[PDB]
């Protein structure tokens, strides 16, 4: 899981 | 879930025989298999993988996505049961030094031809026009196959040249997609001149292809060994043959190895490694299979020195031997797609095969990677939780206002914002009406936000130049620099916090999918 913070 | 079996084959294979293997499995263990073959299973596999099958066969080259997805169990065959498959099987089904799966039989595409209506093949693709017009003549056609699969195409795209990625120096290099070259563009166009002149159509697809050969309509078909039983039953007098050449060049089809993998969730791995190496992989459970649709050149040794024997076998081998093995690293899929459409539009007429060909080779190299959303600060227009694919941007590639784009915020954190700003725009904020370049650019992935606000403005009034990484003279944005923004402006912590972005931060573009399209 690559996570991206908005 | 636990005391059973379940596997996954595609509907084209011979599962009535397969699942006279498990009967027996069941006999010996009273572990009941059960056999299923879904409609595009080889799609829907990562989505269940949560549920799943226990075993799936495919085609290789799907294989190494699986595994870089986490979801294949790593196969511990001994040195003994190893020594029973042919090496070349086994290097097929390795994904960075590591088996991901059983290989069970060697699959390639021949001509298949009716001795009938035309006792001498066609040595040349060249041949079919004119042969077609013969056959038209008395009702029948020369050639029919699946149009719609590019497998079945990609024997005379690559027989001049193309390739899917260069292998080189053991390795292959993603970046070296061969889709748009001379060669290809030659076969696809030969290809697309013949539905032009009704010696193909277009519409033309597995069942349709298969139906006519095997009632007497059409001279020739391209397949694999699975379909010969159907032509058997038939009564056909069929042969299996070379395919013909196209400019003098072998067609070259994409070899693949029929394997059997076992699902990294599984709770019956023992079990599945058992019946795949003791019940599967034997004389006894290949025949079985065999028998109700041919496997190819099987992977056990044993057996395969009697089927080798067989004529069609020895066409299959020397098919084989013009084309390549397909890869099986994770871009496959996108090759497989980016090819699948270019075909499929170069055929209909919707794009000529310059254009078709050109958007295949950007798209098989075009890298996606899953990316989670995590906040509010994009809301409404990405949500918390939401699951996106992200097309990667090469090292110093074509950034675009309106893109919204992952990038790095620091050693540890990814963030997601929309570009509102290229470098060489000028750019400002007059409450929040946007600025671009003297011109008012509208924003309508604001207008729920807009129209749902607790201040009074969302953005509010602010100038590139007071930003921090801007060049403080000007609102024009610097060389290599980014202005990024949130579409949950209220809350967003963004360039007007942070200040410009550099370009070697960026990692990809989000893609959206848009609601409306034609029908
Ligand atoms: O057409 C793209 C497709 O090609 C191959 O799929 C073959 C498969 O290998 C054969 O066993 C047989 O079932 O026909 C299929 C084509 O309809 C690739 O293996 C597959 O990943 C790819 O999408």
């Amino acid at each position: 899981d690559h996570d991206a913070h908005a | 879930h636990h005391h059973m079996l379940v596997i996954w084959i595609n509907g084209d294979k011979g599962y009535n025989g397969l699942a006279q293997v498990g009967k027996k499995f069941e006999k010996d263990t009273g572990i009941k298999v059960t056999v299923e073959h879904p409609y595009k299973l080889e799609e829907k596999f990562p989505q269940v993988a949560g549920d799943g099958p226990d075993i799936i066969f495919w085609a290789h080259d799907r294989f190494g996505g699986y595994a870089c997805s986490g979801l294949l169990a790593e196969i511990t065959p001994d040195k003994a049961f190893q020594d029973k498959l042919y090496p070349f099987t086994w290097d097929a089904v390795r994904y960075n030094g590591k088996l991901i799966a059983y290989p069970i039989a060697v699959e390639a595409l021949s001509l298949i031809y009716n001795k009938d209506l035309l006792p001498n093949p066609p040595k040349t693709w060249e041949e079919i026009p004119a042969l077609d017009g013969e056959l038209k003549a008395k009702g029948k056609s020369a050639l029919m196959f699946n149009l719609q699969e590019p497998y079945f195409t990609w024997p005379l795209i690559a027989a001049d040249g193309g390739y899917a990625f260069k292998y080189e120096n053991g390795k292959y290099d993603i970046k070296d997609v061969g889709v748009d070259n001379a060669g290809a563009k030659a076969g696809l166009t030969f290809l697309v001149d013949l539905i032009k002149n009704k010696h193909m159509n277009a519409d033309t697809d597995y069942s349709i292809a298969e139906a006519a050969f095997n009632k007497g309509e059409t001279a020739m078909t391209i397949n694999g060994p699975w379909a010969w039983s159907n032509i058997d039953t038939s009564k056909v007098n069929y042969g299996v043959t070379v395919l013909p050449t196209f400019k003098g060049q072998p067609s070259k089809p994409f070899v693949g190895v029929l394997s059997a993998g076992i699902n990294a969730a599984s709770p019956n791995k023992e079990l599945a490694k058992e019946f795949l190496e003791n019940y599967l992989l034997t004389d006894e459970g290949l025949e079985a299979v065999n028998k109700d649709k041919p496997l190819g050149a099987v992977a056990l040794k044993s057996y395969e020195e009697e089927l080798a024997k067989d004529p069609r076998i020895a066409a299959t081998m020397e098919n084989a031997q013009k084309g390549e093995i397909m890869p099986n690293i994770p871009q496959m899929s996108a090759f497989w797609y980016a090819v699948r459409t270019a075909v499929i539009n170069a055929a209909s007429g919707r794009q000529t095969v310059d254009e078709a060909l050109k958007d295949a080779q950007t798209n098989a190299g075009a890298i996606v990677t899953p990316y989670t959303i995590k906040g509010e600060s994009m809301d409404p227009t990405l949500k918390d939780g939401e699951r996106v694919a992200v097309n990667i941007v090469g090292y110093k590639t074509g950034l675009e206002k309106g893109n919204v784009v992952v990038f790095h915020a620091n050693k540890n954190d990814d963030y997601v914002k929309r570009v509102i700003g290229v470098p060489g725009d000028k750019v400002e904020y007059k409450n929040d009406t946007l600025y671009v370049n003297g011109k008012k650019q509208d924003e309508p992935y604001l207008n729920y936000n807009l129209k749902h606000k607790q201040g009074d403005y969302i953005t509010g009034t602010f100038q590139v130049k007071d930003l921090p990484n801007a060049n403080p003279k000007s609102n024009v944005i610097p060389k290599g620099k980014y202005l990024v923004l949130g579409d949950n402006r209220e809350v967003s912590k963004d360039s007007r916090a942070f200040g410009l972005i550099d370009e070697d931060q960026i990692v990809g573009k989000v893609s959206f999918r848009f609601w409306s399209h034609p029908q």
